[PDB]
């Protein structure tokens, strides 16, 4: 069995501490997106493995 | 033990060009295979044969395209009724995907 090696990671660090006022809440949230770009490029459609 | 010898009278060289070299079309495999494994499966390669792997064993790095024919025959067994003309399908599965299991 083959698999194609990894590409890199993007990865997260926490800087400082997150400061918030008295009224604010002491829990926060983050959201991420992805996209490509107009050089991605495709090859050999195939069967998808999600039934 | 005849030791006979003739007057050679040659001229070109498209005949000995790489394209003409390698451009036969030879046998790759052979397989038989009975009514009920029981179908036909083959990763497409040229080292199969001797004959053709040293003929490609020559070079380092060979590019080209594929021109694949199925000559299929069939042989009866055990009353005898004719040949039936079998419908019969194949399959290119790329490196990519899954190949059948029955």
């Amino acid at each position: 069995k083959s698999i194609n090696a990894n590409v890199g990671y993007v990865t997260c660090f926490m800087q400082t501490n997150l400061i918030v006022p008295k009224e604010a809440a002491t829990s926060t949230y983050i959201i991420g997106f992805a996209a490509a770009k107009n050089d991605f490029s495709l090859r050999l459609m195939r069967d998808s493995p999600d039934i | 033990a005849i030791q006979t010898r003739a007057v050679i009278n040659q001229h070109g060289t498209s005949e000995t060009l790489v394209e003409n070299f390698l451009g036969r079309a030879a046998l790759v495999m052979m397989k038989d295979f009975e009514y009920k494994q029981n179908f036909f499966k083959w990763t497409i390669n040229t080292r199969s044969y001797v004959q053709l792997r040293r003929k490609f064993e020559l070079f380092t790095y060979i590019r080209f395209d594929s021109e694949i024919t199925i000559v299929p025959t069939i042989r009866l067994y055990t009353s005898y009724s004719g040949l039936p003309n079998l419908t019969l399908q194949a399959m290119f599965v790329p490196v990519g995907a899954p190949t059948p299991k029955s």
